[PDB]
């Protein structure tokens, strides 16, 4: 990789930053709030 | 770093990054120069004996 970076085949002496090291996500997640307020679709379509 | 600061986690950002070229590998080895610089600067400062 520090080839690849420096982009040559032969490296000489040093500290050579390559690249970046980061924790990827496991899972997602959604929150929102108690959402309970229900029109009254079902007491129109059973209606008599 | 770049990506972080510029797209962060897009991918599809970095994806159009890439094609604006090698602007920051001129950033990044113009700031490991500078921290190289001030390295030498506190050496040849503070190492005279």
């Amino acid at each position: 990789e520090t080839k690849c970076t420096l982009k040559s085949f032969t490296v000489e002496k040093g500290i050579y930053q390559t690249s970046n090291f980061r924790v990827q996500p496991t899972e997602s997640i959604v929150r929102f709030p108690n959402i309970t307020n229900l029109c009254p679709f079902d007491e129109v379509f059973n209606a008599t | 770093d770049c990506t972080m600061y510029i797209c962060g986690d897009s991918t599809e950002c970095s994806n159009l990054l890439l094609q604006y070229g090698s602007f920051c590998t001129q950033l990044k080895r113009a700031l490991t120069g500078i921290a190289v610089e001030q390295d030498k600067n506190t050496q040849e400062v503070f190492a005279q004996v």
